[PDB]
């Protein structure tokens, strides 16, 4: 049996463009164009397999 | 009360913004408040009296038709001016977090500066101005930069509009950013013609008085 | 398309480091409800007889 | 920093929203900045300078007295001009989540319109229509409608205020409704009177110059 | 649409909130829109148009130079004037969560007013001589007060600015607070100047008429 998580969270901040000029980190930071990409794909939130 | 205070805004977008109109004010078409709801906002589903039909009501009192007559005994031109002011930088680009010669991007008075660290002030004005080529480029608040004659870490700056811009000079990336203001933006709107002079006695004056009559050229 | 199929018991370890001498017993089990008696478990790293 | 930003503005009620004022600006009474906050917003406990405050004085600020003299050689009475429009309407209504001939409401530029399903343009005219008359009677951005004399699916829209009104076109329920601008709405507040023409040959002007004296009459 | 809608302001501070620019308004500089994004904001790397921006183009727009001539057949110098208003105060201070005597503060049309329970109007309008001494001292919303000469539960009220100034009547603590606009605010701004009569016979006009001409001189 795995217990899991019980709650945790996840939180994102990104900045577009070369504002960032710096790639995503953890859940900590993305970048991307903004309006370029709708949605996320989440390796960008912190992941834990649970 | 600020719970449904706070409930408040939704949607920001000043047209969705609501007014508190003024109370009997017929100054638009002899009609309605300033600020009251429009068919924009209606067509937008706001149906209160917002900030946007606000702004162009008194826009639309403030702006007299083209041809218009302005006249003053002084002599200046209605039209407004924008101010010029200096940016004035200082130190080498740095970025610890990044080797020397990193490219980052800075912010200029809001104005991405693309620079890599090790660049003084030079090197870093010499990067701002692609910057304000594009602030120009994009027409964002800037009418024209040009280089300060004498320092390369400093630049002359225009602004797009007739308002007055003042700036908190900050220091990032080991570069000082600051702004120093050289012309005064003068009130006004269009592009006006002084007619010319006339003289003018006034009814018992004995001292004739000279008017300048400004006609709105756009 | 899956076979998920069955079902999974739950297997958790609490170690329990032994002090004080004494302690010829321990209470609760797992904090919460009981323990199940059909599979003894219990170590002094030798592992305890049924 | 967005956090205590997004912070912000807590009860909307441009009262309440606050604005930078402007720095140095007497423009009030020779007084205080522009939107600077007012005894309307203390009472309401809102302490900062505000937007409120800032449209009421530049408002206070471009409205002359009655009976001011506005001078042009052109002689377009200042008096605003409001926009009036046409609502292109087409299509049958269609509401497929309701049987044929189903009442609903339908938002014309935001002017809900009873109409039941299976109406045409026409017959969904004949319904706005309706929605116009309340929407003259609310007194809401229309200050008056009229059926497109050669088109039953068009309507001649007259909005209150002065200011400018460009809405888009869509379509709902199979009705597709589309504003076709008619008339530019001109600057201007109130009501003005030509006193007549003065002729004027400036100071040393050969030339007469003929001007138009505009008393405020509202 | 609400959710993303209601996204919408973060940061408040007019300067960040935004605006839906005019569409194709030249009237700043002949150059960009009203409200358009300034280096104000983009400093404080707000990229919008924005509400801020549009208070002071228009702003700019309607404040005519200093010495330019205003001129109306009426005579009344352009100069705003302020409002001036009394404050009627009932009952005595009332507070049931302290004893008698007890030191409270009381919002006086936002204005806190210390003042012990118990006190009458008159006591408690001693209490607001206080607070005015603030709002006068502090400079916000009240130019002045002044003491209702046959009453001293009235207190005679001036405003900081040319706006008009309207609140609602309330009771605190045994004391109703009311106000009792006196004088109305003048639309106007800086300080203007007559500079005297003509009299200007129109062009085929038997009639001479007489114009106002007032220099601003602030």
């Amino acid at each position: 049996s795995q217990w899991r998580s019980s709650y945790t969270r996840r939180q994102i901040r990104l900045l577009d463009s070369k504002l960032t000029s710096k790639t995503s980190l953890e859940g900590s930071i993305y970048v991307t164009d903004l309006s370029t990409m709708k949605s996320i794909p989440f390796s960008a939130f912190g992941l834990i397999p649970g | 009360s600020l719970l449904n205070n706070k409930a408040g805004v939704i949607s920001r977008l000043a047209d969705f913004l609501g007014f508190r109109p003024k109370t009997g004010d017929i100054d638009v078409m002899n009609r309605q408040s300033v600020g009251s709801v429009t068919i924009s906002q209606l067509a937008k589903g706001f149906y209160e009296p917002n900030i946007e039909s606000a702004i162009n009501d008194v826009h639309n009192f403030s702006i007299k038709d083209v041809g218009t007559i302005i006249t003053n005994k002084t002599g200046v031109s209605p039209e407004g001016v924008s101010q010029t002011d200096y940016w004035a930088f200082s130190g080498t680009v740095t970025d610890d977090s990044l080797p020397p010669g990193s490219p980052i991007t800075v912010l200029v008075f809001g104005l991405p500066v693309s620079a890599t660290t090790g660049m003084t002030a030079i090197e870093f004005v010499a990067k701002v101005r692609v910057a304000l080529q594009e602030a120009i480029a994009s027409f964002t608040a800037i009418n024209s930069y040009k280089d300060h004659p004498t320092d390369g870490s400093k630049l002359e700056v225009t602004y797009l509009d007739n308002q007055k811009h003042v700036l908190s000079t900050y220091s990032t990336y080991g570069i000082t950013i600051s702004q120093e203001i050289i012309s005064e933006s003068k009130p006004g709107y269009g592009t006006w013609n002084l007619l010319g002079a006339q003289t003018v006695t006034l009814d018992n004056q004995q001292t004739p008085t000279v008017f300048y009559h400004f006609e709105r050229t756009a | 398309d899956k076979i998920t199929s069955s079902d999974i018991s739950n297997v958790a370890r609490k170690e329990f480091l032994v002090e004080v001498q004494g302690q010829t017993d321990f209470l609760d089990v797992f904090r919460g409800t009981s323990y199940n008696v059909n599979n003894i478990r219990v170590k002094h790293r030798g592992n305890e007889l049924y």
